[PDB]
């Protein structure tokens, strides 16, 4: 959890890291947020700040909420158990079958 | 003097200025930040490290503020220690040498001495030059002032005064153009 | 005060960061995005010169 939300525009959403940075297109995740909330790295717009699009609702955000950089781009469930299954963007199951 | 610039900016380097200023001026001290700036110029020139440092951008906050330190922490107003810890927290130590310019230039606004040119086509005798003087100072009359000469002008036997930001035109090639047009505008 | 403080700002400069690297050569990217990079300290390069990045990529 070394990245910060240094501004929130509606649904982008900056995050102050510190150190190394996200690589871009990596997948970041919000720590905090009432449902998962993965944030898409976009490009690097400098001085230790990214931009990111998020891919749920940014509602009830806070500067300064502590965000987790996962290290790759988003990653989805592959393989023969999504068959059949309803998948989400982000790779949560929305069929309410486990 | 109440303690507001003589001029409000929104420049980058001209709002950093002029709070400084004001800042400065407020509590007692403003020749105090006066040669602090000052010794950045002279530093900012003579010092070419000094000038890669900040126009460095690429460089961190943390690591700003360890050689900024490294410098001096002892000699400068606690005014321009703020000022530069407000930089690099705002990454605004690229303009740093435009800012104690800028500073500069108010804290010279201030100064009341000011230099005169006077602008001549013929040579000024050392006698002529002294009655220059009487006049120029029963002109004013209630502020020191300092004389520069220069001639090199296209009129002739013509006066020109510069004096800081005022420009008095005494030349005859201004006469000869003024009758010359009047003359010829008869419409008798 | 003095004038001479540039040989401390110079030996801080050398061990306060571990960076700053041959700048004739070498470069550094302040920023990335839209296929775009604001490279740093990268003088004496050529309008048209072939760059090379960490990654290999060109």
């Amino acid at each position: 959890a070394n990245g910060q939300v240094s501004q929130v525009i509606g649904a982008v959403v900056d995050v102050q890291f510190e150190g190394e940075l996200p690589q871009i297109l990596n997948a970041l995740e919000v720590q905090g947020t009432q449902h998962r909330l993965v944030l898409e790295v976009a490009q690097h717009l400098g001085d230790s700040r990214v931009r990111t699009i998020a891919m749920d609702s940014t509602e009830g955000l806070v500067r300064g909420q502590p965000v987790v950089d996962t290290g790759l781009p988003i990653s989805v469930p592959v393989g023969p158990g999504t068959l059949g299954r309803i998948m989400n963007v982000i790779g949560e199951p929305i069929d309410q079958r486990g | 003097p109440g303690d507001k610039p003589p001029a409000i900016e929104d420049s980058i380097h001209g709002k950093y200025a002029g709070v400084l200023f004001s800042s400065a001026s407020s509590n007692k001290s403003l020749n105090k930040v006066a040669e602090d700036m000052k010794y950045f110029n002279q530093l900012y020139k003579e010092s070419e490290v000094f000038k890669s440092f900040l126009n460095n951008v690429s460089l961190k906050r943390n690591q700003q503020r360890d050689i900024i330190s490294a410098l001096g922490k002892t000699n400068f107003n606690p005014a321009t220690n703020n000022l530069l810890e407000t930089l690099i927290e705002n990454k605004r130590l690229d303009s740093l040498p435009k800012i104690a310019e800028k500073y500069m230039d108010y804290y010279r606004i201030l100064n009341k001495q000011e230099s005169i040119t006077i602008i001549s086509a013929q040579e000024l005798t050392a006698a002529e030059k002294q009655k220059v003087e009487q006049g120029l100072k029963k002109g004013n009359a209630n502020v020191q002032f300092t004389v520069v000469y220069q001639v090199d002008p296209a009129i002739l036997g013509g006066l020109q005064m510069y004096s800081g930001n005022n420009f008095l035109d005494c030349s005859l090639l201004s006469r000869v153009n003024k009758l010359k047009t009047e003359i010829a505008k008869i419409s008798f | 005060l003095s004038t001479g403080e540039a040989s401390v700002v110079l030996a801080e400069k050398i061990k306060g960061i571990t960076q700053q690297n041959d700048i004739t050569e070498y470069g550094t990217v302040i920023s990335i995005g839209d296929g775009i990079a604001r490279v740093f300290g990268l003088t004496k390069v050529q309008a048209g010169e072939m760059v090379e990045f960490k990654s290999g990529i060109r």
